[PDB]
């Protein structure tokens, strides 16, 4: 939608980074599903608890890593 | 250069075009410029955003083979953006 109101041109737009960076999170996120689903249904429990953790990990992770990321993104297009 | 942002002229020629037509033969000039296409935005708008969507069709390749809803949803999901972005 945004960009089809712009011309094409020969170099990377802040409005790029930003759409890039939360297509990101949201790509890691099904990558952690996946990664989570499939170390969970191992037989042995030793991987079990893992797959229950990195839900645990991600929860905060993921919030805090896009905090930061707006943190810096700010600072370095709000100028 | 600078109000054209969309292409990169490249190189420009200096030719003749003189034509015999049906009324006589008439001297002709043709000033030649060569358009290069910029490719940062095809780049980011059409290549990477399908290696992305062709990526993701493959974390389904790591789903248990009993869980087909989940491998389903990725794949015909992708393959439906897909049809539209080349639209
Ligand atoms: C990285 C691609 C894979 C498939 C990943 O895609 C995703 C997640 C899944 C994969 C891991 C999603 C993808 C973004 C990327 C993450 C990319 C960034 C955060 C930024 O870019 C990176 C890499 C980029 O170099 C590829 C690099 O530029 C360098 C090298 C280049 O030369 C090789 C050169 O030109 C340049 C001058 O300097 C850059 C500095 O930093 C960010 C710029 C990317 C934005 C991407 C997009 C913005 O809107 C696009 C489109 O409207 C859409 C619908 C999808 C988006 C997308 O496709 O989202 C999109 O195309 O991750
Ligand atoms: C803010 C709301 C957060 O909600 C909270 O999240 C954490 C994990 O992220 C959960 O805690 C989770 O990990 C612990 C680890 O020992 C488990 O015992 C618990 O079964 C599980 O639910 C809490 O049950 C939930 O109350
Ligand atoms: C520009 O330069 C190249 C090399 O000289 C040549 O092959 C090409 O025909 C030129 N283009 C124009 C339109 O003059
Ligand atoms: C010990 C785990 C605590 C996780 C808290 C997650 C909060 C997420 C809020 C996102 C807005
Ligand atoms: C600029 C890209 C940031 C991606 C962070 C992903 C964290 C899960």
């Amino acid at each position: 939608g945004i960009n089809s109101q712009l011309p094409p041109v020969s170099y990377i737009k802040a409005i790029d980074v930003w759409i890039g960076a939360c297509m990101t999170f949201i790509f890691c996120a099904l990558l952690e599903f996946a990664l989570v689903n499939h170390i969970a249904n191992a037989g042995t429990t030793e991987w079990n608890d893992i797959s229950k953790r990195v839900d645990l990990i991600s929860r905060a992770l993921f919030p805090v890593l896009f905090f930061v990321f707006n943190i810096l993104y700010w600072s370095r297009f709000g100028h | 250069s600078s109000s054209l942002p969309s292409f990169q002229l490249t190189n420009t020629s200096t030719t003749y075009c003189t034509s015999v037509t049906n009324t006589g033969i008439y001297s002709c000039l043709r000033t030649t410029i060569q358009l290069k296409r910029e490719f940062s935005f095809y780049l980011l708008q059409l290549y990477i955003p399908s290696c992305m969507l062709v990526i993701v069709s493959w974390v389904s390749f790591w789903f248990d083979r009993t869980a087909i809803p989940a491998r389903v949803t990725l794949g015909v999901t992708t393959l439906l953006t897909m049809t539209a972005q080349s639209a």
